RNA sequence: GCUAGUAGGUGGGGUAACGGCUCACCUAGGCGACGAUCCCUAGCUGGUCUGAGAGGAUGACCAGCCACACUGGAACUGAGA
RNA sequence: CCGCAGAAGAAGCACCGGCUAACUCCGUGCCAGCAGCCGCGGUAAUACGGAGGGUGCAAGCGUUAAUCGGAAUUACUGGGCGUAAAGCGCACGCAGGCGGUUUGUUAAGUCAGAUGUGAAAUCCCCGGGCUCAACCUGGGAACUGCAUCUGAUACUGGCAA
């Protein structure tokens, strides 16, 4: 069981999430498996705030991954 | 490869245990050269099939008695 | 053929029979801006003609170096005295990088971009022994080239 | 501090002329240079190597207005561009926003230009800019504000600039006071500030 | 008993320039032949002849410049007592940008330069320049 | 010399010992005071030099320099140690910064105040 | 110099599993200057700092691992302590 | 971000004998005291104390402690050892280290490529996002390594002759 989730590592009064594959039995900013891109809500189209990896995840989900509200709906914001 | 070390016996005083002595060329990055660092190890043997000073082939493997995890595959020669 | 400089400057002494002299002797260098530049020891019992006379004996000396574009092509390894002398080639972004005697003698000879070092005694009177060890010890593009001429 | 101390007095203590707080009417007429800063400023000492390096450093340092701490930051940015870091170093000191604006004739002086950068007078694009340590980008849009050309300071600050060489790596404008940082400062665009040799000695320690 | 053969070569080269011979003697061996070859091509020694027919010696002919020697950088980077190998991209260039180091590799005996883009690195035996 | 000797007998680099020990390993020390003496100095440099021993509160009996002018020191006075030393006094490896803790600074100092603590006047 | 569950071989038992982990018997070895054992010191690492590099020192915050949870000790539960 | 008066509310600390940038004047007179080091001071103190002036840093500065550097100052890179510190008093010799030369072989060392693997962050290169920078950040490189796989045979080691 892996758990794909957000992880803010960005400086104060400026969220920079990081969609990561971890496990839920460890720290949000702590122990990770491997990334699956980023989520920046501060992008507004002067830079790209995302990195997809659609492919990678699609394998991981079958491998028993779990998606949190945000992460799941964030594939949805960009659809395919 | 079964992690094969061409070692040289140095102890038949037990039956099914023979201490084989092997070395790797260990380098110092601060003396900046290789040397011979010889390390005796405790191998698990079929019975005995060799004398001392017997060049052999040994291999890694399961543990199966205290400080064992190498086996004798064959006795190369008694003397070179 | 001129580009006045001084380097070191100090005093020396002989004991007269009980009185003492206190002669001011010293090192200088006068440039040419392309090398051929020397050294002199200008004794003078007084201070001004101590560099006067040095710059004289500079004209009575020279060590030719061949070098190009302010960067001596050949690293220095040379040792005379207990002064170890060094210069690692730096194509760009280095000035002289020096506080030695070997600051000044590696500028006047037309030398606007080198990077330098020394080990050994700090003793400036033979920090000038970088002149055997970087001026007269050199290796030039055409120098090696005439080995290959053969 | 930001300095902003007794300006010219340093020109005095180095004996070298600069427009910093001088006019084009006073050029050491009714002002004085080098007569004797202090009661010992008349007589000249020979100076040790470190002597030269310190004085000379301060020469370059005060015709941008730049601090110590600031200068180090510049030195690790210079040696973090691939180039001659003598050039890179003095390129970045003439990369200060306060300087390019002065060198496009919008500042009376180097210093007065930075008084502008204090207030909301300077801008790049539609974006307001108040920080002077900003290294402008190749091909910039470094304009004055609408409601800043109406001030009597900004009108009078194109005035004192007039009749200078204005070393070109950039455009000098008067329709919209909007230039372009259209190539970098270079060894040729130094105007006898070639003292890159000194400070790179000083700094490497 | 010898501990370095290779020194016997280099030692007598610098010595021999200094001595003002025009060719010096010391015992050959296979490798030694091939070291004297790169020197020779590049120009570091005049020419060479090997009398093995009786007992091997590398009679290597000394090149002079005019009176001044051509030795100034001669030293052995390696030793028997510090056998060394430097990879394809961790091989140092020696003394000067004009330097020349005899370097052995898996193919042949070569040089700093040659060995480099020859897809190889190996023992830098010595250097002359 | 030769490498193989070093492979057995590794080369040192330091011994890990200060010129001046600190005997508490920190910037500053609470020490008491044991005796306010004024000895004459080591080496001939003829003066009166105000010294005092001082039993530190973490142990160690050490001797500290007294500087400035005036005093307030007592046999059970408790001082703030500057640390560091001066020449010409032997068992002194330690120095007292006045004008810190209870102790008073220099009476009537108006330049180079930080050295030997004391506030700048209102003027 | 050190080491008797000490080192190994047989056969039982135990553990999630291999294993003196533990047990019965048998052998008398095993380990050590290529530094055991013992003593002092110390959380360990990525790394950090410094440094031209090599190296040294160092291991705060940030991350991983290990241990510890008033002190000492023990098991129970449970996939896991 | 907009407006509001009005320079308004916003500079200090250390040092200036030499190292080391930066001098004079008085007070004191080996006393007072200074002091990182070398050393000052016993009556025109460029070195003390105060002042005047100046120099460098600056909302921080200095002082201390502490690490590394400089220091090739314990030297793998990068040292000496005749007299300066520094060759056992001298032999033999086990272990260890080193190994003349020729052919053949092996490919362990080694070199190359291949494949895993070297977490991320930190670091580094280019390039974005915060008014800029600090910081944050994207991709890539580094990740000095290690092992295995497959190749190479000059040297190194092993064996044979």
């Amino acid at each position: 069981m892996v758990t794909i989730r957000l992880a803010r590592h960005g400086a104060k009064k400026r969220p920079f999430y990081q969609v990561v594959v971890a496990d839920s039995r460890n720290a949000r900013n702590g122990r990770f498996i491997e990334r699956v891109g980023f989520f920046n809500p501060i992008a507004s189209e002067k830079e790209e705030g995302t990195r997809l990896d659609l492919d990678r995840i699609a394998h991981w989900v079958g491998q028993g991954a779990t998606i949190s509200d945000r992460v799941a709906a964030l594939i949805k914001e960009v659809n395919k | 490869k079964i992690r094969t070390l061409q070692g040289r016996v140095v102890s038949d005083k037990m039956e099914k245990s023979i201490v084989v002595a092997i070395e790797r060329f260990v380098k110092h990055p601060i003396y900046g050269k290789f040397i011979k660092r010889t390390t005796k190890l405790h191998v698990h043997d079929e019975n005995n099939e060799c004398g001392i000073g017997d060049v052999v082939e040994i291999r890694e493997c399961r543990p199966l008695s205290k400080t064992k995890s190498w086996t004798l595959v064959r006795v190369v020669e008694k003397a070179v | 053929e001129l580009q006045e400089k001084l380097i070191a400057v100090n005093r020396v002494s002989k004991t007269v029979k009980g009185g003492r002299i206190f002669s001011f002797t010293a090192l200088t260098v006068v440039g040419d801006g392309n090398g051929r530049v020397g050294f002199g020891y200008g004794k003078a019992r007084e201070v001004p003609a101590a560099i006067q006379k040095a710059m004289e004996k500079a004209r009575r000396n020279m060590i030719n170096v061949a070098l190009n574009n302010g960067t001596l092509q050949h690293p220095v390894k040379g040792v005379h005295t207990g002064s170890r002398v060094f210069m690692q080639p730096a194509s760009e972004g280095t000035g002289i990088i020096a506080g030695g005697a070997m600051r000044a003698v590696l500028e006047v000879a037309g030398v606007h971009n080198v990077l330098a070092k020394a080990y050994g005694s700090t003793n400036p009177i033979n920090v000038v022994r970088a002149t055997i060890d970087g001026l007269e010890n050199m290796n030039s593009p055409e120098m090696v080239a005439a080995k290959r001429g053969k | 501090a930001r300095y902003l101390g007794p300006k010219l007095k340093l020109s005095r203590r180095e004996g070298t002329d600069l427009f910093l707080k001088s006019g084009v009417r006073a050029i050491d007429t009714k002002c004085k240079i080098e007569q004797a800063p202090g009661q010992h400023g008349a007589r000249k000492p020979r100076l040790s190597d470190y002597g030269v390096q310190l004085r000379e450093k301060q020469k370059v340092r005060r015709i941008y207005g730049v601090l110590e701490r600031q200068f180090r930051n510049y030195y690790k940015e210079a040696a973090r561009l691939k180039g001659n870091t003598g050039e890179n170093l003095l390129a970045l000191l003439e990369g200060r926003l306060d300087n390019v604006v002065y060198r496009m004739g919008f500042g009376a002086t180097r210093a007065e230009a930075r008084q502008l950068v204090s207030h909301k007078a300077i801008m790049v694009n539609g974006r307001v800019v108040n920080i002077a340590s900003y290294q402008v980008s190749p091909n910039d849009v470094v304009s004055i504000r609408e409601k800043a050309k109406k001030q009597s300071r900004v009108k009078a600050a194109l005035e004192l600039a007039e009749q200078r060489e204005k070393p070109t790596w950039l455009e000098v404008d008067a329709g919209k006071m909007e230039g372009t940082f259209k190539r970098k400062p270079e060894r040729s665009d130094l105007s006898a500030d070639i003292n890159e040799h000194l400070i790179v000695e000083l700094y490497s320690k | 008993s010898m501990q370095d053969p290779i020194a016997d070569m280099l030692t007598r080269i610098r010595n021999g320039q200094a001595a003002n011979k025009a060719a010096v003697t010391m015992p050959s061996s296979k490798l030694k032949v091939a070291i004297a070859n790169v020197l020779k091509e590049e120009g570091f020694i005049e020419d060479f002849k090997v009398e093995g027919d009786t007992k091997p010696e590398l009679e290597l002919t000394l090149k002079y410049f005019q009176g001044k020697a051509v030795v100034e950088s001669i030293q052995r980077v390696s030793r028997p007592g510090l056998r060394i190998y430097k990879r394809k991209d961790e091989l140092p260039k020696v003394m000067a940008g004009l330097g020349i180091a005899v370097v052995s590799t898996s193919k042949g005996v070569m040089t700093d330069r040659a060995a480099r883009q020859a897809g190889l690195g190996g023992e830098i035996i010595c250097y002359v320049a | 010399a030769t490498v193989n000797q070093l492979v057995r007998k590794p080369r040192a680099r330091k011994v890990a010992k200060s010129n001046v020990p600190a005997l508490e390993a920190c910037p500053q020390k609470r020490g008491v005071c044991t005796r306010v003496y004024t000895t004459t100095p080591k080496k001939p440099n003829s003066a009166l030099r105000k010294v005092c021993r001082v039993r530190l509160t973490n142990g160690f009996e050490v001797t500290s320099y007294i500087g400035g002018e005036g005093h307030n020191l007592q046999e059970h006075s408790v001082i703030l140690i500057r640390g560091g030393r001066v020449k010409d006094l032997p068992g002194v490896r330690y120095h007292t910064v006045r004008g810190a803790l209870d102790c008073s600074g220099v009476k009537d100092r108006k330049q180079a105040r930080s050295k030997y603590g004391v506030k700048r006047p209102k003027a």
